[PDB]
C-alpha cells in the first residue's frame, strides 16, 4: 500500500559512478555513531539507579532520630509511636560505637554498631550480602563480630581468628583510666559495593549494653520508609512525639548526592548528542543537494506530465529520509549486543592495557553494568528521524523552484 | 563523582 | 469552436543582458481535430514555442486563451492539473526516465492524478499493444537499441484521453521504417475521440502529411514563404 | 591575481552560488569543527574548576611532599635548608608526619600527627578561630583539633586528650607497648573542607616518636598536578621522595580519569564533522571531473593537482577551530556573569570556572590534524585517475 | 627537423574481455608550420588518438617522441612542462572553468609556469582583442550564448607561444560564420611567429583549407582510405 508522496524512489538511491560507493559507507557509520553509543550510554545509566536500591539504600535506614546526648530511659514508649505513623514500614534501635582496631600494626577507620540479628531481617537487606554460609550464630553471650571486605585486606585476617578493638569506657566522669581492649573472634566478612566495605561493622544489641555498663538503654531509632524520593517531611513529623527536640537526619544529606549526579549525565550526554547528530545530518544535505543538479533532468520530465508543487516537494523529503533510517537502524543492532553483552566488554580492555579503571575505592561500584530499556529506544529514534527531516526539508524548498523551461528538456 | 560537598542539617 | 487561441504572444529572452524579442506578434490558432504543422530553422524558437502554450514559460506580453480560459489568471498550482489530461509533451532528447522500466513510465501521469488502481494496469499496457512493444515492457530502456526505447516516449502521454499534443521531431532517434507506425496510429485517435496534435519539425519531408500547411520562421508570416 | 600558483584556482570554489542557501551548503564544515570545538573547551572548562577548587581546600591544606629520609629521621644539621633547592620549590619548613589515634573519655578517632614551628608563616593561621599560634610552646604539649574532628569527640576548650602513635613504637625486648604522652587542648579551628576531621596542630619538638630532630621538610609546588614528571629528578643523597600518593593516591587520580571520558564523549563531534570532508570532497571531484582534465592539458603535475583538494579540507579546520575557541572561551567566561542563559540550576553553589591558557592550544590542535588525515584519500583520488580515460 | 616522429603506435584501452585494438601500425609525421587534416567517423579512434601526442596516456607499444624528447623516459613532472608552452588542447564539449572569468580563464596557462605579473595583464587581454571578446572580458561564460562562450577555449592555449596546437573539433557549438574566422586567426601565426596545428573534424568540406589532408579510419591511414 504504497502512498503517492514517497513515490517509488528506492530506485533512485540506486546510482552508478565513480567513487560514490564509498561516499555512501560513511553517511550511514557517521549517523550511527552518536547513536549506537547513545543507547549504551544510557544502559549504564539505568545500571547504576538498579544497583543503587539493592546495595547502597537497601543497606542503610532511611530516616535517623538519635538523642542529644542523653541516655534514653523510656525508649520502649517511643518505639509505639514510630510504628504507627503513616508511612514508617518498620522500626529497630541502634547504638552508635566509635571505635577503632589495633591488631597487626595498622590503623583502619571502622564504625561499629549495635543492631540487634533478630530484627535486622526487617528494615534493610543487611544479612543477604554475607560471604559465610549463614548467619544464625549471632546469639547473645559469646562475644560475635563481623567485619566488612575492606577490612580483612589490611588486618589479614580470615574466619576464626582473634583480634582486638578499642572500645571506650563510658565513666560518668570527664577522665581517662586506661584503655579497654577485648578479644573477639571474627565469623565471617561481609562484601558491599564500593563504600562501606572498610567502615562498616555489626555487634548484637545484647552484647553491646555490657560494653557501656548500662541496663535497657539506646541512643538512636532507625526505621524504613516505603517512599524515599521525599525522605526531609518523615523525619520531622516522626520526632515530635517522644521529646521536645533531637537531633534529625536523613540519608539526604549524606548518600543523596548520587541522584544528583546520575540525572546530571542524562542533561549533559543526551545535549550533547544533539550537536553529534546535527553534524552527521550535515552528510544528508551533503547528498541531497548534489543529487539535484545531476538529477535535474528527470525533474523537468514530471512538470511536464502535470505534477503539483507538493509532489515534486515530497520526493526529496521522502529520498533524504532513506539514508537516515539505514543509519539510525544501524545503531540499534549495534546498541543491543553491547548493552546486553556489556560485562565481557569491559573486562576485555582492562586486561590488556594493564591497569583497570572505576576502581571500588571511593566510587560506586567496581564493574559496569547495563540494563537496557525499550523506552529509551523508541526515544533515540524519533530525536535521530526529528534532526533529518529538518535537514532535508530545506533542499526540498529549494528544489521545488526549479524552472523546466531552463534546462533543455 | 567529582562534585562533593559533605554538607550535613541538624 | 477554438481550443487554443494565440495572438501577439511576444516572447523576451536574456540574450547578453538584455530581453531580445525572439518572437514577437505570432498567431496561431489551434482547431479541434485539425491536423497543422510547425516547420522552421534551428533557433528561430519553434523549441520553445511549446513552453508557452503548454505553461511552463512566463506570457509577459498577451495570454494563452486555451478553452476559453487564459493561463496568466491562474496559479502555479491551478496549472498543474490541466497539463495532465488535457496537453501532452512529446521531444526529440529521450526524455524518459531510466529508474523505471517500459510499463511503469506510460503509467506515470495515470499516478500524479489520483486515479483508480485497477485503472492503472488497464489503459498502459494497451498503448504499448498499439506501437508494438508489450513484449518489451519489462525491460530497462538503458539496454535497448536506438529506436526501440525512443517509440516509448510516443505513447507516454497518450494514456489519459489528451486534447493537445506539442510534439518535438518525432522521427528523431529511429528509423525510417519505424517512423510511419507511429504516424498511421496518431490518424486512429481522430477517428476514436476527436483529438488534434500539431507537429515542429525543420524538414521539409514529414510536415506535408497534415492537412494544414504553414511556416514559422521568427514569428513573421502573411500567407505563406 | 596570486604570486602562488597553487591558491588562485580555489578563492573562487567557495563562493560560487550567490544564493541565500547555496552559500550554506558549502560552508557546512566550518559550522561542523566549530560547534565540536566550543562544545569541548566550554564543557573541560568547569571540569577543570572542580579540580582548581579540590586542591584548595585539600592539597592546599595538607603538606604535598616531604622530603624525609630513608634510615629513619633527618637530621637538620647534615641536611640544612641551603642544600634543598630543587625544581618546583619556593619554600622550605620543617615539619614531622607519623599515624596517630586518639583517645578521649567518650570515643576514639582517627588522624595524623602534623606538627608545625609556630615561628613561620602557615596557611591555617586565618582558618584559626580565636586561636593564636603562639600557644604552641615546646614543652606545654598544646594540640588544636579541627572543627569535624572535635564534633564527633565531645572534645571542648579547656580539656585533656591522649594520642598514642602505634606507627612510631618503641620495640621492647618483653613485649609490645606503644609511646603516649598527656596532651591538652586549646581551641577549635575550621576551615570548610574535609581535611578538618583528621588533622591537629601540635608542636613540632615532640619525644613521642623516634629520637631532637625532625623527620622532613614540606615543601610547595606551582603546579601539583605534576608530581609524577618531577619524581625522576636529581636529589640528595639519604633521602627519600614521598609524596600525596600514598594517602589521596586515588582522590586526585579519579579526577584525571573522568576527564578522558568526558573529552573523549566530546570528541565525536568532530570525529563526525571530520567525516562530512570526505562527503563535501569526495562529491565534489566527480561534479568537477571536466576541470581536472583541463588543469592536465594546459600543463600540471599530478603531485600538485593532489594539494589543491587538501586546502578545501583545511580551511574548514583553521578558521573552524580559531572561531570555535573564541566562542567556547567566550561562553565558558560569561556563563553566569550578565544572566543565567543555560537553565536555573537548583545548586546554589556558585560554579566557577577555570580556562587554562595551555589546553586551548592542544586542543586546536587536534581539530587541525584529523581534519587534514581525512583529506588525504579524497585528494589521492582526483590524481590517480587517468586524466583522458575517465571522461574525456 | 621534423617536430613530432610517431611509429607503430598500438593501443589497447579496456574493452572487451581481452583489450583489443583502437589504433594500431600509425606513422605520423608532424612538420614545423605544415598544415595537416585527420577526418574520420565518430568512434573509430579520431577522438582517442590525441590523447597520445601529448602525453596523457601510456602507449605500451612503440614510443613516442616530441622534438627529439621520449615521453617515455620522461616523469610525469616532466610531461607537465612539456604540455604548458608547447602544445596546446582545444575540444568542443565546452570543457571551461565557471567560476572564473573569460579574462581569468585564459590566463590559466600563464600562472602554472610561474611568470611575471607584467605577462599576465599584457597578453591575455591580446588574445580577446583578436578573437573580438575583449568587451567581455570581466563576465561570467554561465550567462552567454551558444556561439559567445565557444570561443573563449579557441584563443586559451594559444597565450604561450604553442607549437604543436592538437585541435578536437574547433567547429563544434558555434555559429559556421565565426568557424573561419578563428581559422583567418589560425592562419596568420605562422607569418609571425611559425606553428603547426592539426584540425580533427568528422567532414571534409570543412577541412580543405589545409595542406595535407589526411584520414582516419580505423586507424588505416596510406592515403586517403
Ligand atoms: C562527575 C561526572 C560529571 O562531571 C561534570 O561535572 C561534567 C561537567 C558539567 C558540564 C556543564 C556544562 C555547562 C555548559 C554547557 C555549554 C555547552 C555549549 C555547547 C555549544 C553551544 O564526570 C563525567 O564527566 C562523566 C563522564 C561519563 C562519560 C560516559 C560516556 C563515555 C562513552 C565512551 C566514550 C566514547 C566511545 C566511542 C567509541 C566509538
Ligand atoms: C559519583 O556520583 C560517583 C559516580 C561513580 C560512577 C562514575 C561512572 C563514570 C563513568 C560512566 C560511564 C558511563 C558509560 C559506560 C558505557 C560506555
Amino acid at each position: 500500500p504504497l502512498s503517492l508522496l514517497i513515490g517509488l524512489r528506492f530506485s533512485r538511491g540506486r546510482r552508478r559512478g565513480g567513487m560514490v560507493s564509498l561516499i555512501s559507507v560513511i553517511s550511514t557509520i557517521g549517523i550511527a555513531l552518536g547513536v549506537a553509543v547513545l543507547i549504551v550510554g544510557l544502559s549504564a545509566m539505568n545500571g547504576f539507579e538498579r544497583e543503587l536500591n539493592n546495595r547502597i539504600l537497601a543497606v542503610v535506614p532511611h530516616g535517623e532520630i538519635e538523642a542529644v546526648d542523653q541516655p534514653w530511659t523510656n525508649w520502649q514508649e517511643a518505639l509505639d509511636h514510630v510504628q504507627k505513623v503513616p508511612g514508617i514500614a518498620a522500626a529497630a534501635p541502634y547504638i552508635n560505637f566509635t571505635g577503632l582496631v589495633e591488631s597487626g600494626a595498622n590503623l583502619r577507620a571502622i564504625q561499629v554498631k549495635g543492631v540487634n540479628p533478630q530484627q535486622e531481617q526487617r528494615l534493610s537487606a543487611l544479612p543477604s550480602f554475607v560471604q559465610g554460609d549463614a548467619w544464625r550464630n549471632f546469639k547473645a553471650g559469646e562475644q560475635q563480630i563481623i567485619i566488612g571486605k575492606g577490612v580483612a585486606d589490611a588486618l589479614k585476617v580470615k574466619q576464626g581468628d582473634w583480634v582486638s578493638i578499642m572500645i571506650p569506657n563510658s565513666n560518668p566522669e570527664h577522665k581517662l583510666m586506661q584503655p579497654k581492649r577485648v578479644r573477639l573472634h571474627v565469623a565471617g566478612i561481609l562484601q558491599l559495593s564500593g563504600q562501606l566495605d572498610h567502615s562498616f561493622a555489626m555487634i548484637p544489641l545484647a552484647d553491646a549494653q555490657q560494653y557501656l555498663d548500662m541496663g535497657s538503654s539506646v541512643s538512636g531509632i532507625a526505621l524504613k520508609m516505603t517512599d524515599v524520593f521525599n525522605a526531609n517531611k518523615l523525619v520531622r513529623d516522626a520526632g515530635e512525639v517522644t521529646n521536645s527536640y533531637v537531633y534529625i537526619k536523613s540519608w539526604i544529606g549524606t548518600y543523596g548526592y548520587m541522584y544528583r549526579d546520575i540525572q546530571m549525565i542524562r542533561a549533559i550526554m543526551y545535549l550533547a548528542m544533539v550537536l553529534v547528530i546535527g553534524v552527521a545530518c550535515f552528510n544528508i544535505v551533503s547528498t541531497l543537494v548534489m543529487a539535484v543538479k545531476d538529477k535535474s533532468g528527470d525533474i523537468a520530465v514530471l512538470r511536464t506530465l502535470g505534477a503539483k508543487d507538493g509532489l515534486i516537494r515530497a520526493i526529496f523529503v521522502w529520498y533524504g529520509l532513506l539514508a537516515g533510517l539505514f543509519g539510525s537502524l544501524c545503531g540499534v543492532i549495534i546498541g543491543v549486543v553491547v548493552s546486553l553483552q556489556l560485562t565481557p566488554i569491559i573486562e576485555w580492555i582492562e586486561k590488556l592495557i594493564g591497569h583497570q579503571f572505576l576502581s571500588s575505592d571511593i566510587y560506586f561500584i567496581d564493574f559496569l553494568p547495563s540494563e537496557l530499556h525499550w523506552l529509551d529506544v523508541f526515544y533515540v529514534l524519533v530525536t535521530a528521524l526529528l534532526l533529518s527531516l529538518l535537514a532535508s526539508w530545506y533542499p526540498a524548498r529549494r528544489a521545488s523552484n526549479i524552472d523546466p523551461a531552463r534546462v533543455l528538456s | 563523582c567529582s562534585s562533593n560537598a559533605k554538607i550535613d542539617q541538624l | 469552436k477554438i481550443l487554443l487561441q494565440c495572438d501577439n504572444l511576444c516572447k523576451r529572452y536574456q540574450e547578453g543582458s538584455v530581453q531580445t524579442d525572439v518572437l514577437h506578434n505570432v498567431s496561431f490558432s489551434v482547431g479541434e481535430g485539425e491536423m497543422m504543422a510547425i516547420v522552421g530553422s534551428s533557433g528561430s524558437g519553434k523549441s520553445t514555442l511549446l513552453h508557452l502554450l503548454g505553461g511552463l514559460d512566463t506570457p509577459t506580453s498577451g495570454d494563452v486563451i486555451f478553452n476559453g480560459q487564459p493561463m496568466s489568471k491562474l496559479s502555479s498550482a491551478a496549472k498543474a492539473e490541466l497539463r495532465n489530461q488535457k496537453l501532452g509533451f512529446i521531444y526529440q532528447f529521450h526524455h524518459l526516465l531510466p529508474d523505471f522500466t517500459a510499463l511503469e513510465n506510460v503509467a506515470m501521469p495515470l499516478l500524479i492524478g489520483k486515479k483508480k488502481p485497477a485503472e492503472i494496469n488497464s489503459r498502459a499496457l494497451e498503448m504499448l499493444k498499439a506501437v508494438g512493444l508489450d513484449h518489451r515492457a519489462n525491460h530497462r530502456p538503458s539496454e535497448l537499441s536506438g529506436g526501440e526505447r525512443q517509440r516509448v516516449a510516443i505513447a507516454r502521454a497518450l494514456v489519459n484521453n489528451p486534447r493537445l499534443v506539442l510534439a518535438d521531431e518525432p522521427t528523431g532517434n529511429l528509423d525510417a521504417r519505424n517512423a510511419d507506425s507511429i504516424f498511421q496510429l496518431l490518424g486512429e485517435l481522430n477517428r476514436l475521440q476527436g483529438t488534434a496534435f500539431l507537429v515542429v519539425t525543420h524538414d521539409l519531408q514529414l510536415a506535408k502529411r497534415m492537412s494544414r500547411q504553414l511556416e514559422m520562421r521568427d514569428g513573421r508570416l502573411t500567407a505563406e514563404l | 591575481y596570486q604570486p602562488v600558483a597553487l591558491f588562485i584556482g580555489l578563492r573562487y570554489m567557495r563562493g560560487r552560488a550567490a544564493d541565500r542557501f547555496g552559500r550554506f551548503v558549502s560552508w557546512l564544515s566550518t559550522i561542523g569543527i566549530t560547534l565540536g570545538v566550543m562544545a569541548l573547551v566550554t564543557v573541560l572548562s568547569v571540569m577543570n574548576g572542580f579540580e582548581r577548587e579540590l586542591q584548595n581546600n585539600i592539597l592546599g591544606l595538607m603538606p604535598q611532599a616531604i622530603l624525609s629520609s630513608e634510615h629513619g629521621s633527618l637530621n637538620p644539621q647534615q641536611l640544612p635548608e641551603t642544600a634543598v633547592k630543587l625544581d618546583g620549590v619556593n619554600r622550605v619548613a620543617p615539619i614531622t608526619t607519623g599515624d596517630v589515634v586518639l583517645q578521649s573519655a567518650r570515643s576514639v578517632a582517627v588522624g595524623v600527627m602534623l606538627g608545625i614551628d609556630p615561628a613561620q608563616k602557615d596557611p591555617l593561621t586565618p582558618y584559626l578561630v580565636n586561636v593564636k599560634q603562639t600557644d604552641l610552646e615546646p614543652g606545654k604539649y598544646n594540640v588544636i583539633l579541627g572543627e569535624q574532628l572535635a564534633s564527633q569527640l565531645g572534645v571542648n576548650r579547656g580539656d585533656q586528650i591522649r594520642v598514642m602513635v602505634p606507627s612510631a613504637s618503641q620495640f621492647t625486648p618483653m613485649g609490645r607497648i606503644p609511646s603516649q604522652r598527656l596532651f591538652n587542648v586549646i581551641g577549635t579551628f575550621a576551615a570548610n573542607s574535609e581535611v578538618d576531621g583528621y588533622e591537629m596542630l601540635v608542636n613540632i619538638e615532640d619525644a613521642s616518636r623516634l629520637m631532637g630532630n625532625i623527620t622532613g621538610w614540606r615543601l610547595w609546588l606551582d603546579e601539583p598536578l605534576k608530581v609524577d614528571s618531577l619524581s625522576q629528578q636529581k636529589l640528595p643523597e639519604g633521602s627519600k621522595w614521598q609524596d600525596w600518593r600514598d594517602r589521596k593516591g586515588e582522590l586526585f587520580q579519579a579526577v584525571r580519569m573522568e576527564k578522558n571520558m568526558m573529552g573523549l564523549l566530546l570528541s565525536l563531534i568532530v570525529a563526525v564533522a571530520a567525516f562530512n570532508i570526505i562527503t563535501s570532497l569526495g562529491l565534489m571531484v566527480m561534479e568537477k571531473q571536466g576541470e581536472v582534465a583541463i588543469l592536465q592539458t594546459q600543463g600540471l603535475t599530478p603531485r600538485q593537482i593532489m594539494m589543491v583538494f587538501m586546502v578545501q579540507g583545511a580551511s574548514a579546520g583553521i578558521i573552524g577551530a580559531i572561531l570555535g575557541a573564541a566562542l567556547g572561551a567566550l561562553l565558558a567566561s560569561q556563563l553566569n556573569n550578565l544572566m543565567p542563559i543555560i537553565g536555573v540550576l537548583l545548586d546554589g553553589a556558585a560554579l566557577p570556572v577555570a580556562i587554562e591558557p595551555l589546553q586551548v592550544i592542544v586542543i586546536a590542535l587536534v581539530a587541525m590534524a584529523i581534519a587534514l588525515l581525512s583529506t588525504l584519500y579524497p585528494s589521492w583520488r582526483a590524481a590517480a585517475t587517468q586524466p583522458a580515460e575517465a571522461l574525456r
